[PDB]
RNA sequence: AACGAAAGUCGGAGGUUCGAAGACGAUCAGAUACCGUCGUAGUUCCGACCAUAAACGAUGCCGACCGGCGAUGCGGCGGCGUUAUUCCCAUGACCCGCCGGGCAGCUUCCGGGAAACCAAAGUCUUUGGGUUCCGGGGGGAGUAUGGUUGCAAAGCUGAAACUU
């Protein structure tokens, strides 16, 4: 059955982005996915989106300018300490100059360079580049 | 079998593309034409070339040949239609009423030159 | 086009589109032509919306007048109902015609004698003329196509919706394209009717020319 | 599809401990029956006494009589 | 692209698609660049100024060049708003 | 080498079709791998119907037809030329062959 | 050798072997 | 397609879809009132009701349970509420 | 050298001034003296393999020779051409012509702390042809090309100073291994980095601007 | 732990045809094989066992996403008409669409693949949704032994030495 909702949402983004489409519809809507897509939006990768409210777990309609090469998930959520962040950003990212790892820390859900600047580590969520 | 091979019906056509102002419908004139206009080795090729340009001039002046160029159209621009009243000038154009709803919602149909005809009953358009 | 009222439809153009049978499409629908149909009748025919036909025709005429040289816009017709319209349009505008059989390699084989290199391609019907539509993919040609409701939109860039099946509507659509290009470029003023009848662009059948030659 | 959750290290390691035995070098060098049937017993060389001198012919595309000793 | 002295070190900057914003490469031989001419508002004649749109070939192969030309011409005032 | 996608059958979505026996060699084939053929002719031949007709006591008696339903195995069709081997790219033609001009 | 008959011949061999081993 | 708006769907394509596959799911049943023609109880029925809805004047049946909509008894009068 | 293409008459006249205007509009290069015109003194080739391939007939075997050739100008430019013909010098000559016709530019990028001139591929690129999947990885300054010999030739020819490689599959068949490395380094000018996010201005085409020169 | 084709084994009833083994004929140098005549055990049923098949989609299961098209099976909804006949007649049979689930199809430069081909065997070096059994060059061999299941035929678990 459906496990780990964030993964199936990001595979929906990726399959509908590779076809060059302009808008996706994501279902369900966590509060994990709204902070994750906040992270991808603030870096200028997806633009605006809407959280459609039915009284069940909602849907999300995302605008897409294709700027997004890959949006992926890491499952299970491995504990990433601050010495294991360089070993993880060497593996998943395509460059030292761009690409990001999103990881869920005790200051909030954040990307991997902010977690070095805030001096904290936590569990990994996925990546986008 | 008397089928003409590649040289006697390609060389005859490249003889016909240029030099059309000299050729004609009689074989004995074109046979004598063919030595000023070419360098052909011996005459049996030249009689076969003359026989195909006589057969091609027998063909060509009543319509277009596929292999011949638009030097033919230089002959048809040198030698060669509408009606008086056009076939799109008809005075009643039958319109089945879905088209009339389209024209009403395109801000036309206040002007009436058209006449809407009765809609069809039955939807049997498919084949079994 | 353009949200301009000098370029809008008049009742004379709409009477030509009604009398020719441009608005009567086919009985099948390729799934990315359904932004042009108004509704499907009881007969099974889909009705082509004529305002979409006019706005795509004027956008096509904008694309055709946007080339400085008129000699490297090339027009294709392989089927018999559009050959005379292609030759009349090419004599009217100064385009280059290719009517009849289209030998493959005429855009990509450089050493063959008919090797052209045009800058735009206008074809008659995008299913029967798919050989220059596929050969437009190696030479970077944008391609304009007069498209029926059941006609595939692979490799065409500007689809002009019409009934490209009959004689009258093909001859009319090439006539309206010639008229919009010659008005936009500056040759004919917009206010007079153009002095060329659409019957110069229609197809003449051998039975139709033999019934015209034997008069009563 | 593999078993890839977070508390599943025992299934993965007791899988790869058992499917290592289908690898032929691990089975041939870690089961112990190879070292008992080998005439050296894991040495590099062995000293021995020549019983009888033989000649053996080569395999089929070659033709020779190879000189060997028992 | 741009090193620390501010220099632009790239060979060239490739075009991007107007429909999908993919990088039209050196050997995307099915990609187009299409001019669509403007007209003057009072006379309806071509006055020399252009609109330029580029579509990569992979959008063209799946039949989606027509609708993107219709949307891009609709949003820059060529197709009417009905 | 997969040769045919349907494997030369009509068994899609069931486990077992009950077999029939061939009419020419009595070889037990399944019901749908066998090549069914329905042969209708007149009972009297085309030749002898010209002189049957002078012997009938009934005026205007149209003679009956013979309704034979034939199953055939896959070996005895290519022996009996009912069904013959075709190209790799015209095997996707499953229109039955024309009997009309 | 067709592998069913190789199977059948090792079947006959094992049937004769278990015949000869349970006499004692 | 491929520029298609998912946030503003048209009502033709919102009465087309299955009742779970809309943006907001909404049921395809409705509440009626059945008027029996020889009595004066306005009686409230479901559209898709599964019991025989008995009226209390002249004790007749208004509707019949079927797999879809309940077929009302012929000659009564109904309208949809709200 | 009499040109036959429209691009050739723009190039054997000083109308196209660099090769990246031809690459920039994806204009198809169809004659090999344009690459001899632009790159000139800096073109060095090296022949990769000469393999005999044999066709069985009732006349015995009929043996061909199939040559691979790499070419390149070592800042940006790399080509690989395969031409199979009956004599070995004929196969090498045709492979050099086809290797000039397939030259693509390489986008080279940096490792971190980007001072200076670009020394590696900008990102991890992967190319696949046959069964060989050849991955090219950015590297530090001054590590050399860590690879097999056949892509070391292709990566040292393109002007890439540093790379790390990982290759999967049956690499011994040389054609797929060099074609997969050529698919790996022809792909760096299709990869959308965050610095190529800037919105493009469109300039006039070479055939659009030089079209009143060309009609003479 | 339940079911598991056919053959097989045991107890009983039944036995028309087919039919291993077998007895004869004839084809061949020879056929103790195909080809004919007859036939036991079996095929058939009721109880008790055995658990293997090219048990095949040679493709584990649950969920997601990703182009089209025209029919077909079932259930539902909405639409010109046409037909009952024996009451505008009831309800069914057809016609044009829509939604869900299902057996399959044709096409496609989505994508994959070594290719055959596949709308999954796709979304995979731009590599992690969950989970179960299993493969590691070819033979040796599914053999030897050991274990256990079975009245028996056998089943499951099941290796080396050596060789290439
Ligand atoms: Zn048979």
């Amino acid at each position: 059955v459906r496990m780990n909702v964030l993964a199936d949402a990001l595979k929906s983004i990726n399959n509908a982005e590779k076809r060059g489409k302009r808008q996706v519809l994501i279902r369900p809507c966590s509060k994990v996915i709204v902070r994750f897509l906040t992270v991808m939006m603030k870096h200028g990768y997806i633009g605006e989106f809407e959280i459609i409210d039915d009284h069940r777990a909602g849907k999300i309609v995302v605008n897409l300018t294709g700027r997004l090469n890959k949006c992926g998930v890491i499952s299970p959520r491995f504990d990433v300490q601050l010495k294991d962040l360089e070993k993880w950003q060497n593996n998943l990212l395509p460059s030292r100059q761009f690409g990001f790892i999103v990881l869920t820390t005790s200051a909030g859900i954040m990307d991997h360079e902010e977690a070095r600047r805030k001096h904290t580590g936590g569990k990994i969520l996925g990546f986008f580049f | 079998g008397r089928v003409r091979t590649k040289t006697v019906k390609k060389a005859a056509r490249v003889i016909i593309e240029k030099y059309y102002t000299r050729l004609g419908n009689d074989f004995h004139t074109n046979k004598r034409v063919c030595e000023e206009i070419a360098i052909i080795p011996s005459k049996k090729l030249r009689n076969k070339i003359a026989g195909y340009v006589t057969h091609l001039m027998k063909r060509i002046q009543r319509g277009p040949v596929r292999g011949i160029s638009i030097k033919l159209q230089e002959e048809e621009r040198e030698r060669r239609y509408v009606p008086e009243v056009s076939a799109l000038d008809q005075e009643i154009i039958e319109v089945d009423p879905d088209t009339k709803e389209m024209l009403k919602l395109l801000d036309f149909g206040s002007l009436s030159n058209l006449q809407v005809t009765q809609p069809t009953v039955g939807m049997n358009f498919k084949t079994p | 086009s353009g949200a301009l009222d000098v370029l809008q439809m008049k009742e004379e153009d709409v009477l030509k589109f009604l009398a020719a049978g441009t608005h009567l499409g086919g009985t099948n629908l390729d799934f990315q032509m359904e932004q042009y149909i108004y509704k499907r009748k009881s007969d099974g025919i889909y009705i082509i919306n004529l305002k979409r036909t006019w706005e795509k025709l004027l956008l096509a005429a904008r694309a055709i007048v946007a080339i400085e040289n008129p000699a490297d816009v090339s027009v294709i017709s392989s089927r018999n109902t559009g050959q005379r319209a292609v030759l009349k349009f090419a004599a009217a505008t100064g385009a280059t015609p290719i009517a009849g059989r289209f030998t493959p390699g005429t855009f990509t084989n450089q050493i063959q004698a008919a090797f052209r290199e045009p800058r735009l391609l206008v074809v008659t019907d995008p299913r029967a003329d798919h050989q220059p539509l596929t050969e437009a993919s190696y030479v970077n040609l944008p391609t304009i196509a007069l498209c029926n409701t059941d006609s595939p939109l692979r490799y065409v860039d500007i689809a002009i919706p019409c009934n490209n099946k009959g004689a009258h509507s093909v001859g009319l659509m090439w006539w309206m394209l010639a008229r919009e290009v010659l008005r936009m470029r500056g040759t004919i003023s917009r206010e007079h009717p153009w002095e060329v009848m659409p019957d110069l662009y229609f197809y003449r059948d051998p039975e139709e020319i033999e019934k015209e030659e034997q008069a009563a | 599809g593999k078993c890839r959750g977070l508390r599943t290290a025992r299934k993965l390691r007791s899988h790869r401990r058992d499917q290592k035995w289908h690898d032929k070098q691990y089975k041939k060098a870690h089961l112990g029956t190879a070292l008992k049937a080998n005439p050296f017993g894991g040495a590099s060389h062995a000293k021995g006494i020549v019983l009888e001198k033989v000649g053996v012919e080569a395999k089929q595309p070659n033709s020779a009589i190879r000189k060997c000793v028992r | 692209m741009q090193n620390d002295a501010g220099e632009f070190v790239d060979l060239y900057v490739p075009r991007k698609c107007s429909a999908s914003n993919r990088i039209i490469g050196a050997k995307d031989h099915a990609s187009i660049q299409m001019n669509v001419a403007e007209v003057d508002k009072v006379t309806g004649r071509f006055n020399g100024q252009f609109k330029t749109y580029a579509i990569c070939g992979a959008i063209r192969r799946m039949g989606e060049s027509d609708d993107s030309i219709l949307r891009l011409a609709k949003a820059d005032g060529i197709v009417s708003k009905n | 080498t997969k040769k045919r996608r349907n494997n030369g059958r009509a068994k899609k979505g069931r486990g077992h079709v009950q077999p029939i026996r061939c009419t020419n060699c009595a070889r037990c084939v399944p019901k749908d791998k066998a090549i069914k053929k329905f042969v209708i002719r007149n009972i009297v031949e085309a030749a002898a119907v010209r002189d049957i007709s002078e012997a009938s006591v009934f005026d205007a008696y149209v003679l009956p037809k013979l309704y034979v339903k034939l199953h055939y195995c896959v070996s005895c069709a290519i022996h009996s030329k009912v069904v013959r081997n075709r190209s790799r790219e015209a095997r996707k033609d499953r229109t039955p062959p024309p009997r009309f001009r | 050798m067709r592998a069913k008959w190789r199977k059948k011949r090792m079947r006959r061999l094992k049937r004769k072997r278990r015949k000869m081993r349970q006499r004692s | 397609p491929l520029a298609k708006d998912l946030l503003h769907p048209s009502p033709e394509e919102e009465k087309r879809k299955h009742k779970k596959k809309r943006l907001v799911q909404s049921p395809n049943s409705y509440f009626m009132d059945v008027k029996c023609p020889g009595c004066y109880k306005i009686t409230t029925v479901f559209s898709h009701a599964q019991t025989v809805v008995l009226c209390v004047g002249c004790s007749t049946v208004l509707c019949q349970p079927t797999g879809g909509k309940a077929r009302l008894t012929e000659g009564c009068s109904f309208r949809r509420k709200q | 050298w009499m040109p036959v293409t429209k691009l050739g008459r723009l190039v054997k006249d000083m109308k196209i001034k660099s090769l990246e205007e031809i690459y920039l509009f994806s204009l198809p290069i169809k004659e090999s003296e344009i690459i001899d015109f632009f790159l000139g003194a800096s073109l060095k080739d090296e022949v990769l393999k000469i393999m005999p391939v044999q066709k069985q007939t009732r006349a015995g075997q009929r043996t061909r020779f199939k040559a691979f050739v790499a070419i390149g100008d070592y800042n940006g430019h790399v080509g690989l051409g395969v031409k199979c013909s009956k004599e070995v010098a004929t196969a090498i000559r045709g492979a050099i012509i086809l290797a000039k016709l397939s030259i693509v530019p390489v986008r080279r990028g940096y490792w971190g702390n980007k001072i200076g001139k670009p020394h590696t591929v900008p990102c991890k690129v992967t190319g696949r042809c046959g069964s060989v999947l050849v991955r090219l990885i950015p590297a530090p300054r001054g590590t050399g090309i860590v690879s097999a010999p056949v892509p070391k030739k292709l990566l040292m020819m393109a002007g890439i100073d540093d790379c790390y490689t990982s290759a999967r599959g049956c690499t011994a068949t040389l054609g797929n291994f060099a074609k997969a490395t050529f698919d790996a380094i022809s792909k760096t000018y299709s990869y959308l980095t965050p610095d190529l996010w800037k919105e493009t201005v469109f300039t006039k085409s070479p055939y659009q601007e030089f079209t009143d020169h060309l009609v003479k």
